[PDB]
């Protein structure tokens, strides 16, 4: 869930 | 730019404050403590709008702490809730200065984000219906960071600073090489100490024309 | 105080  | 936030973000991924700040919020969603928004969603900020997208910062503080509202923006709300008293007031400006701007049926900004607009806050979690619960974790360093590298990485961006925490939150940014704006909150408890009539969405706009980039359109679309 |  973390775009990076 | 061509930059992205997994490129200037990737270490910071593996920084303590970071690491405890998602371990407590997992584990008290384990224990049973309603956190909003859901984890989904906690950087759909991130998501929507890329570091080298990035055209306007506008900074929030918390996220709206009621079942299904919050979704990862700041002033945002989900398709179908009523629209917040805070962007009731961002509604009235822009209808007061953006030329055929109308009343929009519903709170959902994801297309403002989508054009470039980051919509920050600046705690991206809190516990139902307790505002600045999650303070004191790890978000507001994060969320410097964040600040701190849009002001490194980019050239021109546009920050709207509205009120005194997102204000303080920007003291850093170099107000030669970006250009920053600071107005009132547009919270009803002091919108009319000048948030109405500050111009921000005009202004930003003027800048990007003058940059040689196309412009904010302000009305937001339902998905 | 203002969160939103």
């Amino acid at each position: 869930d973390i775009p990076f | 730019n061509e930059l992205t936030w997994h490129d200037v973000l990737a270490e910071e991924k593996q920084q303590p404050y970071f690491l405890n700040t998602l371990q407590t919020v997992a584990s008290e969603r384990q224990s049973g403590v309603t956190i909003y928004p859901p984890q989904k969603d906690v950087f759909n900020a991130f998501r929507f709008t890329e570091l080298g997208d990035v055209k306007v910062v506008i900074l929030g503080q918390d996220p709206y702490h009621g079942p299904g509202q919050a979704h990862g923006l700041a002033f945002s709300v989900r398709p179908g809730i009523a629209i917040p008293p805070s962007l009731l007031n961002m509604y009235k400006e822009l209808e007061n200065t953006i030329p055929g701007f109308t009343r929009p049926n519903h709170g959902y900004l994801e297309s403002w984000a989508r054009q470039g607009v980051l919509l920050l806050n600046t705690v991206l979690t809190v516990r139902a219906g307790q505002a600045h619960s999650h303070a004191s974790l790890g978000w507001e360093t994060f969320t410097d960071k964040v600040i701190s590298l849009i002001n490194q990485h980019r050239e021109g961006v546009v920050f709207l600073l509205w009120g005194s925490h997102a204000q303080k939150k920007g003291a850093i940014i170099d107000k030669q090489r970006h250009h920053v704006l600071k107005a009132p909150h547009p919270s009803p408890l002091s919108a009319h100490r000048g948030f109405f009539g500050c111009n921000h969405f005009v202004l930003a706009n003027q800048w990007l024309e003058q940059r040689g980039e196309t412009p904010i359109d302000w009305m937001p679309v339902l998905p």
